[PDB]
């Protein structure tokens, strides 16, 4: 696997060089944030089932026809799927976003999910659209916790979205 | 299981080992929680002394344990 | 891709060509040195039989190369069924099994382990069919067998490369298929320095084979349905590995040891060696 | 999807060898009771809607609660929902009464059923309650082995719900 | 042993699910022939030692030269054996009508045919015509379903035999 | 596996006879209870559910101290091994009631069972007594259906208690 | 798998809707012909060697190449595999024909027989050319049995015809 | 094609809905940025030649082998190729920066190329880091010209940023 | 999708050129231009619904015999569809306004313009009519650019009915 630390060592190999220290100073950095890192996946993991409950519902609120005879989602055994699919890709994200490196996520989960996808017949753009109900409700908590001391967790926030938006990209 | 003739074809020192076993090492494929098999809650096999650590470790990090070992002659 | 027409408004068998394209063959009308565009390195057309010698020839005229010719009607045609496969089936064999019921595990193992390949009847083994059903053998170690014996060496083994043989090997031991490239370079390794016996072992040792139809189970397809810590790209590749119900692995046939699995397409789901 | 007949095939084909008299005796039986399954299958398709009123209408009584507000079974949507449902569970048992087997039920509505449930918080005894008002109430339209089938097949789904 | 009523118990079994309407709609299905065959066995029952003795002549008619000396037909010993052998033929038969399944003719006459036969030099050819005449015979006993049950595991001999 | 049928003929295998007239008789007429044995199946098949869910009721109303820390049906895990146990068991008794043979229910289910739950330190006496109390409520519904002609099934139930009791002494 | 029954449902599943009055009448009158059908099914499994046996013999009068060395059928080990070949296909259609649909024919032998064929140098011509010659024997059977009530069978021996092209047509 | 107006209006469209107020204030305010934008633009297009001329310099100096007997850049002919790709990704890049989307420059440009390279036997690695020389070179133009009206374009700069390094990483 | 951003683009890509001060120009153009656009794409978008009731209701009024029964105006199906239909229309110019090209218009609306409308037999001319009255009721919220803009698009569809 890779990691934003195994990462900077990876390039550095490559110039076959030791680290600049103007790349130590990106770790060192990195380093202290992660206490606010930390708490921001707690916050997912802590909320999981919610999150997906939630972006669920409101998912078949608008795409009816999932859930119609004919549709993906019908019958439960479908269903089901699709409720399973939503959490791994809502734990790879998490992963992600521990890792502080998006690699985990794509090439375990998207490198072949389009292509799964079509196969089925599973319209990949609903799909892209749950991933996003998912991301709001999870930043949602990420950045509204309880008994956390009070800070700017914006760095994180943003670098979360964009582990869902690739998902959502390469999904699409 | 008594060896009816030297079960392995590749040919080494056998030794008979006697195992406690858990649900893991032989689940049924049922629905539900998997029970090992009543009949047998100690399976027993012949290996090869090449073989025979592979499967004691196999064994260890699945529950069960080795009740004995014995020379498979 | 897919071919819209088996056949052209005249009479005429289409036949789908795989070339290389090449800077002469098509070019942008662009100022400075010419590209093909770089999404279609690889061209695919259809032509009938009749204008097909003189496609492949211009083709191979220019620096064009052929990489493969496939006729129309075999290409346009349904993924494989997955019907058999979704749900394997599974068998189990108990203790105190009768007659029948021994016989059955034994033709489903011999299906699974040889794919449908066939086997016949002075091929099959009665040595190690003896030894179930008066006990002794487990139907991992049946399985172990199986896989030790020439009769699997022969087909699987000592035509195709060991690259080949590795997904072969995890098809029939496992219904999964390959995920990415580390594990076909740790069987390559393995088998170098322990050689073939120990290759076999380390598939029915594993504890992915244990979890799954551990023992005293014939082993069923894991792959076409979901499963843990597996490459969303596998579930592609286990189509390619599999085709059809009455499609083998065979050496018997033209070039018959080749790869399902392109090497490029393991590097995709993971890279790092 | 598992009928009678798809069985013996099964059964036949993994054995690798003729469907002998053994399956056709099994493949016969199925016939034969059709002609009491279709029967039944005539009973319910007509009285369908009468019998899935009657069953959310019971639920609601057994469980009042359900229709306050800021509960599930309130607002017309949940209650649309209900309706729905239940059609289904009815729908599929037809079905699998016509199909002789319980293929049907199995893969529409037992596979995944759990999780589902799980997941939108929908309480399998709800469920439960339509399915026995509704035995009831086709205890009165049917007879004989036409009725036995019926039940049969109701009473699957609660074995599978509960 | 293969039956009807054996096999949807052991599918159930494996399945590790309750006996559900499917499958009794097949045991029903056997139970309900059983008339029918338990009959057919009546009848071979009774004319059985006829049924043999024509057979036996039948095959020395059909290849006269087996009763030459220096052949296997010749001699009172081998003649002992044919009739045994073919009697045997016939009591699984009987069981298996009984049975309601192949089961028992697989079991103690089909599995292992083959070897047997190479390693003792019986040629399939002459226990056909016996089953052959018998068949013929057999097909004015009976009639109607009766008949039929009987020719099935008749032939069903016959096609492992050959 | 056997059954009613089978074991006839094997009996007479051995002999190396056409089976008796007398014998016959036995099979003739068990055909003709094949109606009433087939919804005695159906009967307990169809309340499955509930005669487990009455019997776990009871027997730990009885046994107050299996639920209790220490216990053998605690903590979660354990309880759910129990109610799954006495399931399967009657899933085979059942199995048996329709084959007209023990057979079936010993071998693949009630051998080496004593055993097992020695070695794991599950009280026997307390399985049987389970094992007993299904079996009352089984006949319960055997014995006492609704829209099945009227007659008389003792000759079934009571089979079908032997095959309970089976189990019963086998596991105590 | 699929057959007659199951396939009407499907479709109806898709429309969302019970089953059409007029699609029952299709499955009433196909449980009427059973009894036919049946003994159709009997009259092929009890031919089955013969019917294999006799096609052979005339597949390899017309094309004495293939018997020939260097032809498709020879050496001996090559004949066994055409001969079994052909003994599946047989298998198969009967199923179909039990089943009252074509699919476990299409889905378990016909999908991919081609292209194996051709893989292997098979001529799929000749192997065409067989499942005919089996296909006309197979009727003579169907059509002309004994001790069978007299009646019309001409529909199942329709259907019978088809699947056997079916099988002729995706394998050519 | 598509650019980040177009973009907003597909999405919007299979909402079905008219365009969100939210969503207008995204497009507003790239207006308002558009001069800078432009500029930005302006100047690649402006230093192309010298943009390329450098980062190869350096390339050279760098990997060695490249340009020696054996190596991808040698002989003529391919360096000229070499030469040529550089500045067609540049062109993408700038189109891209005009429209305000990766889009572009991902489906001409980016889409299949890695592989190329690959089967060319060109080197992924060396590729990527021409790609990145060049984009230090650019933003350099971009972050320092003479006679624009002094303001922040960091915005853009990163954007610009982004757009390099989608070309890096998928060439690599 | 036509814009003028898109097209310089497509024009500079298609000659094998960077972006050179021409295109700049004209790219230079459309933003200049986006004020007004945007300005009259709020305004539309907020009277939307009071256009389309207005819309729908003068055609009727200028074609009455559609309201009788058995023509296409009657029923509300088919009134429903014709609102549907004109909301189309102006979400799309919206669109257009927005994203200063005719792009979108051409795509969804204008491209298979022809051939649907035959096929379901909708007259060109209702569409015109709802379009000109929209025109006229735009012609009093909007003024100066703004307005000069709502027109072209609206005409632009106009044009391509006709
Ligand atoms: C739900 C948000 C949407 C949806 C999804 C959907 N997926 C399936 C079925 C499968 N999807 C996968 C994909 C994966 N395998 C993996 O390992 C991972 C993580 C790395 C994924 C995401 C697979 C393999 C299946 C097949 C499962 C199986 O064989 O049982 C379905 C069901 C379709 C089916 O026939 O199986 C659905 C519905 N589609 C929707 O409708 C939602 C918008
Ligand atoms: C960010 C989304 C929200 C937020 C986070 C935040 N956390 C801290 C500080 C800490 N967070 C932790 C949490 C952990 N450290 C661990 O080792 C573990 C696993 C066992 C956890 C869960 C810790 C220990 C600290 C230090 C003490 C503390 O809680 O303050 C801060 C403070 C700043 C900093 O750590 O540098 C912040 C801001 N708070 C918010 O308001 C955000 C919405
Ligand atoms: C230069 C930094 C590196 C390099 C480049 C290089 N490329 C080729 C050959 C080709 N490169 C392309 C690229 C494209 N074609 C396109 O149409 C596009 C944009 C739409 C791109 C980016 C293609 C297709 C070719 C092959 C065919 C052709 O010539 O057009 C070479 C020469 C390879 C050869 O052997 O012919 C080279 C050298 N390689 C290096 O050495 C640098 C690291
Ligand atoms: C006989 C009519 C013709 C013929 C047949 C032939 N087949 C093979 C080899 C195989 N054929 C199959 C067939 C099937 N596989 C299945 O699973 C099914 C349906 C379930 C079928 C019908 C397969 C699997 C094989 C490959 C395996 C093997 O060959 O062992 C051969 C042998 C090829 C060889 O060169 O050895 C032949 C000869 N060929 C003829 O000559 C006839 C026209
Ligand atoms: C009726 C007793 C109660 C009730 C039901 C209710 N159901 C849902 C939501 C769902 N119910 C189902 C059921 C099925 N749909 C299928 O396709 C199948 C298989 C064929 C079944 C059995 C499903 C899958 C859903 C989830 C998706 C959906 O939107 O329907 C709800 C809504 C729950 C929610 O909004 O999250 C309700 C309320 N309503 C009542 O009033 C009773 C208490
Ligand atoms: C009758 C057509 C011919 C014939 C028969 C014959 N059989 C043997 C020897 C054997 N026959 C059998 C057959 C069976 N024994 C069984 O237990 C069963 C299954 C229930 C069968 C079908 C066997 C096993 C043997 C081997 C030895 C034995 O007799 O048990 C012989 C003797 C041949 C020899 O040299 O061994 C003969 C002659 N006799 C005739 O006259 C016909 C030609
Ligand atoms: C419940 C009434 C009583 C009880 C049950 C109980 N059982 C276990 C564990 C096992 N029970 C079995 C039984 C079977 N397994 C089978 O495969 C079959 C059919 C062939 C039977 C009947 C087995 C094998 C096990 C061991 C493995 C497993 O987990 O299933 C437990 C848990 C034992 C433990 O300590 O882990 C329990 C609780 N015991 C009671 O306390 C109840 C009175
Ligand atoms: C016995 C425990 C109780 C009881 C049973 C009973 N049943 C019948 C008659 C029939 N029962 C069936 C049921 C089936 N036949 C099948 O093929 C299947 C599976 C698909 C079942 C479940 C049938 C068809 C009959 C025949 C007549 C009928 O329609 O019921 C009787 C009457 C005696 C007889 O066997 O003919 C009885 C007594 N009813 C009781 O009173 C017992 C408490
Ligand atoms: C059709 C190809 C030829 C033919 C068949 C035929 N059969 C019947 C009637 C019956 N045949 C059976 C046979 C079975 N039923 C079963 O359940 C089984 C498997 C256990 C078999 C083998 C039965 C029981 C019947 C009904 C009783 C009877 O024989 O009368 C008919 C008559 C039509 C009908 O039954 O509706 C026909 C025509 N006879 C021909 O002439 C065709 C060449
Ligand atoms: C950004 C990288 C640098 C920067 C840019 C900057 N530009 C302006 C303002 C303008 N620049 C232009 C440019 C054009 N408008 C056109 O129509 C064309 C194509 C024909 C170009 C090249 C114009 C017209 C303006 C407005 C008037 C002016 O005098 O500039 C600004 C001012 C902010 C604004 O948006 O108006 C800025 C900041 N300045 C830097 O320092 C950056 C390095
Ligand atoms: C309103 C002026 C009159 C009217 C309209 C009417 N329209 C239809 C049917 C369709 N109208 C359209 C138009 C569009 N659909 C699109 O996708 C687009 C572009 C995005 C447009 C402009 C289409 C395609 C249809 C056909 C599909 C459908 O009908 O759903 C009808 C229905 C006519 C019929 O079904 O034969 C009607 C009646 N009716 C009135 O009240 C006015 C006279």
């Amino acid at each position: 696997m890779q990691d934003a630390f195994t990462k900077a060592i990876v390039a550095a190999d490559l110039r076959g060089s030791f680290l600049s220290e103007q790349e130590l100073n990106q770790l060192t950095n990195l380093v202290k944030e992660s206490n606010k890192r930390l708490d921001a996946v707690n916050a997912i993991t802590g909320n999981a089932a919610e999150i997906i409950s939630d972006a669920a519902h409101k998912l078949f609120a608008e795409q009816t026809d999932l859930i119609r005879p004919g549709g993906n989602a019908y019958p439960n055994r479908r269903m089901a799927a699709c409720l399973r699919d939503m959490e791994i890709i809502l734990r790879y994200v998490s992963y992600a976003l521990l890792a502080g490196d998006a690699s985990v996520l794509e090439d375990r989960c998207l490198n072949g999910l389009k292509e799964t996808y079509v196969a089925l017949g599973t319209p990949t753009r609903s799909v892209a659209r749950a991933v996003q109900l998912m991301k709001e409700t999870a930043i949602g908590y990420v950045n509204s916790p309880s008994g956390v001391t009070r800070g700017d967790c914006s760095a994180l926030v943003n670098e979360a979205a964009t582990y869902f938006d690739k998902a959502a990209a390469s999904i699409a | 299981s008594v060896l009816t003739g030297d079960n392995q074809q590749r040919g080494s020192k056998l030794f008979k080992i006697t195992i406690a076993l858990s649900p893991t090492l032989a689940h049924h494929p049922w629905p539900g929680l998997d029970t090992h098999e009543p009949s047998q809650s100690s399976y027993s096999t012949i290996v090869s002394l090449e073989r025979l650590l592979p499967e004691m470790t196999r064994i260890k990090r699945n529950g069960g344990r080795i009740l004995e070992i014995t020379e498979g002659e | 891709m897919n071919v819209l027409t088996t056949s052209s408004q005249r009479g005429g068998k289409l036949f789908k060509v795989t070339m290389t394209l090449s800077p002469a063959l098509s070019h942008h009308p662009w100022p400075s040195l010419d590209t093909y565009e770089p999404s279609q390195n690889s061209y695919s057309v259809v032509v009938p039989l009749d204008r097909l010698l003189a496609e492949m020839t211009y083709i191979k005229n220019k620096g064009g190369r052929v990489l493969d010719i496939s006729p129309a009607d075999l290409e346009a045609l349904g993924p494989p069924d997955i019907s058999s496969v979704a749900i394997p089936l599974k068998v189990e064999l108990w203790a105190k099994a009768d007659v029948s019921d021994v016989q059955a595990a034994i033709v489903a193992a011999y299906k699974q382990i040889f794919g449908n390949t066939y086997v016949l009847e002075s091929e099959r083994l009665t040595s190690a069919e003896s030894l179930l059903r008066n006990g002794s053998i487990s139907v991992r170690e049946f399985v172990r067998l199986l896989a030790k014996s020439e009769l699997y060496k022969e087909r699987f083994f000592f035509c195709t490369s060991n690259n080949r043989f590795t997904e072969l090997n995890f098809k029939h031991f496992l219904g999964r298929a390959p995920y990415n490239q580390s594990e076909i370079a740790a069987h390559l390794d393995r088998y170098q320095t322990f050689g073939y016996d120990a290759e076999i072992d380390s598939y029915i040792d594993s504890d992915e084979y244990i979890q799954a139809f551990g023992e005293n189970v014939v082993p069923y397809y894991r792959g076409f349905k979901s499963q843990s810590g597996q490459t969303v790209e596998s579930f592609n590749r286990m189509f390619k590995l599999y085709r059809g119900d009455a499609g083998s692995d065979t050496n018997l046939n033209l070039q018959g040891q080749k790869r399902r699995v392109d090497p490029k397409n393991l590097l995709r789901s993971g890279r790092g060696i | 999807m598992k009928t009678v007949i798809t069985e013996v095939i099964a059964s036949a084909d993994s054995q690798g060898r003729f469907l002998n008299n053994t399956e056709l005796q099994a493949a016969n039986g199925r016939f034969q009771r059709a002609t009491a399954s279709m029967e039944a299958a005539r009973a319910l398709t007509s009285n369908a809607d009468s019998l899935v009123k009657g069953a959310v209408q019971e639920v609601y009584n057994k469980f009042p609660y359900l229709t306050q507000p800021g509960q599930m079974g309130y607002g017309d949507t949940n209650q649309a929902k209900c309706a729905r449902d239940i059609s289904h569970y009815l729908r599929f048992i037809t079905y699998s009464l016509v199909a002789g087997g319980t293929g049907p039920l199995d893969d529409y509505i037992v596979a995944g059923l759990r999780e589902v449930n799980r997941t939108f918080n929908l309480s399998p005894s709800w469920y439960i309650e339509a399915l026995k008002h509704i035995k009831g109430k086709v205890g009165s339209q049917l007879s004989g082995q036409p009725l036995t089938e019926a039940n049969a097949y109701i009473d699957y789904c609660i074995n599978a719900l509960s």
